[PDB]
């Protein structure tokens, strides 16, 4: 019994991880994975993220990437970590090129080192990212509803840089988000209720 | 256990239109959705109208708007199909659904009825 | 408390603001009291008494305003007791049954810290 | 008793001091005008409300659709920057009692009850005719109904005030927005308390006035 | 409407010989969709449910699978009382709608 | 309106202007003082007030003797000489009649009806619950309710003001009192003109407070 830290910017930002996938990799004689790095899909970040509507941020991504065993011992393989902005169309002619385009950033990095950390800046067209959008995709009247076109960040796509290695090691890889410089307006009241699904506001009860 | 009951046809004339009964038994009824579908013996699908059983909050599609109307009743647990002013053209096999929380699904079915209509 | 529940030690000054929804001609008074933290919570009304309280009445003022001095909590102290004065009168024309709404907010001394996760998944 | 004039009408009012700003603004100009084409309070059909009346909402400019000068250039411009005066007014007796929670939720996005189904376009715009709450202690968007009051809001209480004016300015991320797509603001009727009186049922009328006051229009077409 | 696309709307098929149909949709619907089966008798059942998932009490050999951009129905062995009408359904936004569906044929002389 | 407050609390009041002074004075002190310790009003139990309410009554300090904080220092102390600031505030519609004459007799010697025998100590000092007038037309010492206006005492007219303000000076020929023994003043609560209302019979509460105000203690023990 008995103002710094209550800021906004300390508040929102905190390193959590948004995107736990592990491809099975033992004998292929393929091997990627792209997701559209969203917040409505880890629960708590969600939540932590419903409480205000428009924010403004730069997303801060870091890849850590272990290798499980299914004594042979670890190799060092490479990987590749692209960031494919919205808007590129992914005709996707896998073992030749689109991945090496010069266009996307991409990043090298090995098993043993530093985890590979970037910063993507803030792309949109307005102001700040919706977080609810009140309205139709596009305008197709009738076009989706409770997703704004306006707002997409990208699709990470992540590869091995290595061909196949004949090992039966699993490569699991986790991606951390932090905000910086986050800018926060209208806050909202909090959701008690379960969240149904990703797409929309429904509710059960 | 549970099942879904719409027995019967009910052939009417243009002036006035019956009204569709749809029971349930097997699960509670004030926890589920209610649906409806149209079969045509044009080989046509085309999908009615949902009403939650809570609430009279109903959605109706932009052809069949102003037409058809949805009401229910938690005593007797069945949900009943409200139309006005049925002509010769329309005629097909009405069918209800459930749905629920997860994946609104369409699993059980009706029996479904004959509707036949001549001037 | 949404907010506090992503934090652990909390410190400050709360208030409480009691809003009378019912008719125009609603008679009567009634008290309000606050209990010390290990404060001997009233049986019925004198001990309620010993401590901060006030006389409120429908007719005349149509809110409250309480200002509870510095609560504390971390990871049965507190309390907030009610009781009728008179009886309620109303004619006959109103309505037998009214209500109220309560209401709480944060001082300028309210402070927060120690980052968690909420308790709450849903 | 004061008499608010906008335009070439106006409407018999409360006395107006210190109306509430949303979030401490007016809607000023993006740094022609429609002071007087699209100008004076358009008031809405009023709703009977009663004491099962779980409320009502009225999103913007959605009522607007098309209503009197305003429904013409919905249609008719590409983009627009609209600010909202919203007067309230419920009369009422003295013998009457209960309370109405006149609150503004900007994008509030709607939601089902027990199922993953979006609504659908007519679901959501509904026109001038307005919804009705659904389970108005959920607001309908999953959250709760206590911690709502973060929003601008006012009280509407049959013993002290029975009118209630909101002033929302333009509130989006882009400059501009689409007329018949997104929705800025919604304007939300909340009765906390229900009616009660002597007689087993009564109606209490309801009236909205809504002044697109201090907007703009752009891409001049048709 | 959105418009949920069937193709082919007829095929010819003997026992055996698994065949995938695909249906296409003008907006994503995410993993929300529904597949239902339709007997000449007028009773309608459901078969496959949010991709992978399938019907407790319904044999293994329907299946389906997503490329992303389409959604296919995939049966292994077919039968002589295989041959309905499939259709493609997408509950994830009101209103509902019906794909085009397909009749499964015999092949004869 | 005007909330009047004295130490940690307070209670909602009418305006209170031109209050009345007994005898034209007020309770200076005399030529540690309570303004913290025994302070804030004591609100006494409300009486349920009918058409065929006689009256109450209730002594000074008969009706504090174990009242609050103000309880202890009763039996705690030796002397004393306290004033007395009494507003009663009676709560009622438009709808209901009558009157309520608010008079405080200093020295007030009770009696029975058609007896010799003196009362005794218990039906003298009643403490907080009060008495009830058995004649008040007598007043029950055998005067005239006619000439008891020559008292200090204020008027409740349910037309016009609800409430009364009485205070009340250290009236006694010595300058220090016994706490369990003399009673200095008397409060007592006149209903000249009874209730009447369209219903047989109703209630109506009366709020009775009483402030020690500019007191003093002497002989320390216990």
């Amino acid at each position: 019994t008995v103002v710094s830290e209550t800021l906004v910017e300390n508040f929102l930002s905190r390193a959590a991880l948004v995107s736990k996938r592990s491809f099975e990799y033992k004998d292929h004689t393929k091997n990627f994975f792209k997701w559209t790095i969203n917040t409505r899909s880890f629960v708590q970040l969600r939540r932590k993220l419903e409480l205000f509507t428009y924010l403004r941020f730069d997303a801060e991504i870091t890849i850590l990437t272990t290798v499980a065993v299914n004594y042979v011992g670890l190799p060092d393989l490479t990987l590749q970590a692209m960031f494919v902005p919205t808007g590129a169309l992914t005709p996707e002619k896998q073992d030749s090129f689109h991945w090496q385009s010069g266009s996307n950033a991409s990043v090298f990095f090995k098993i043993s080192d530093p985890p590979a950390r970037i910063t993507i800046p803030f792309m949109c067209i307005n102001s700040a990212y919706s977080v609810f959008y009140d309205g139709f995709a596009g305008f197709e009247k009738n076009g989706l509803y409770g997703i704004n076109p306006a707002d997409t960040i990208g699709n990470l796509c992540v590869r091995i840089v290595n061909e196949h290695q004949p090992v039966g090691f699993t490569v699991t890889v986790r991606v951390y988000m932090k905000p910086k410089h986050i800018k926060a307006w209208a806050p909202r009241p909090p959701r008690t209720l379960p969240y149904m699904s990703i797409a929309n506001a429904n509710y059960k009860g | 256990q549970v099942q879904l009951q719409q027995p019967g046809a009910e052939l009417v004339m243009p002036g006035a239109s019956v009204k569709m009964s749809c029971k349930a038994s097997g699960y509670t009824f004030t926890d589920y959705w209610m649906h409806w579908v149209k079969q045509r013996p044009g080989q046509g699908l085309e999908w009615i109208g949902a009403i939650d059983t809570s609430d009279s909050y109903t959605t109706y599609n932009r052809k069949f708007k102003g037409k058809a109307t949805l009401t229910v009743d938690e005593s007797s647990s069945t949900a009943y199909m409200q139309l006005i002013s049925l002509t010769s053209e329309d005629s097909a096999v009405y069918y209800c659904a459930r749905g629920g929380g997860g994946n609104s699904p369409f699993a059980y079915w009706g029996q479904g009825t004959l509707v036949t209509v001549s001037a | 408390g949404n907010i506090s529940r992503y934090y652990t030690h909390w410190s400050g000054s709360l208030e409480m603001t009691f809003m009378f929804c019912g008719s125009f001609m609603a008679a009567g008074k009634l008290i309000l009291c606050y209990t010390p933290p290990g404060g001997s919570c009233p049986t019925t009304r004198e001990t309620a008494m010993l401590g901060t309280h006030i006389v409120w009445d429908f007719g005349l003022q149509s809110s409250v305003t309480l200002i509870i001095p510095w609560i504390s909590g971390s990871h049965n102290v507190g309390y907030v007791t009610c009781f009728m004065q008179t009886n309620l009168i109303v004619p006959s024309e109103s309505s037998d049954t009214c209500s109220l709404i309560g209401f709480i907010a944060a001082k300028d001394d309210f402070s927060l810290r120690l980052m968690r996760d909420s308790p709450d998944i849903g | 008793v004061l008499q608010l004039k906008l335009g070439n009408s106006a409407i018999v009012t409360q006395e107006a001091a210190n109306y509430c700003c949303a979030y401490g603004e007016w809607p000023n100009y993006l740094p022609t005008q429609p002071e007087t084409a699209t100008d004076r309070f358009y008031t809405l059909k009023s709703v009977k409300w009663e004491t099962g009346s779980t409320g009502w909402w009225w999103k913007l400019p959605d009522a607007l659709n098309n209503i009197g000068m305003f429904g013409q250039n919905v249609q008719h411009h590409y983009l627009y920057r609209s600010g909202f005066l919203i007067h309230v007014q419920c009369n009422a007796t003295k013998f009457h009692q209960g309370a109405l929670l006149v609150v503004a939720i900007p994008e509030h996005q709607r939601g089902a009850h027990n199922t993953n189904t979006s609504p659908g376009f007519d679901d959501i715009m509904k026109g001038e005719e307005g919804g009705t709450f659904n389970h108005p202690y959920v607001l309908d968007d999953g959250t709760s109904l206590a911690c709502a009051t973060i929003f601008p809001h006012q009280w509407i209480n049959l013993r002290t005030n029975n009118s209630a004016t909101i002033v929302l300015p333009w509130m989006n991320a882009a400059p501009m927005d689409f007329p018949l797509r997104h929705n800025q603001w919604t304007l939300a009727i909340i009765p906390v308390v229900p009616l009660g009186t002597r007689t087993t049922s009564s109606m209490v009328p309801i009236t909205v006035s809504i002044a697109p006051m201090c907007c703009e229009f752009n891409g001049l077409r048709h | 409407d959105i418009q949920m696309t069937q193709s082919p709307s007829s095929l010819s098929a003997s026992l055996g010989e698994r065949v995938s149909l695909t249906c296409r949709a003008s907006q994503d619907i995410g993993s929300s969709l529904n597949w239902l089966q339709q007997e000449p008798d007028g009773t309608i059942k459901r078969l496959i449910y949010a991709t992978s998932s399938l019907d407790s009490g319904v044999p293994k050999r329907f299946s389906g699978s997503r490329s992303g951009s389409d959604y296919s129905l995939t049966i292994s062995s077919l039968e002589s009382e295989d041959f309905v009408d499939y259709y493609c359904l997408q509950y994830a936004s009101f209103p509902l709608t019906f794909g085009a569906g397909t009749k499964l044929e015999l092949k004869r002389a």
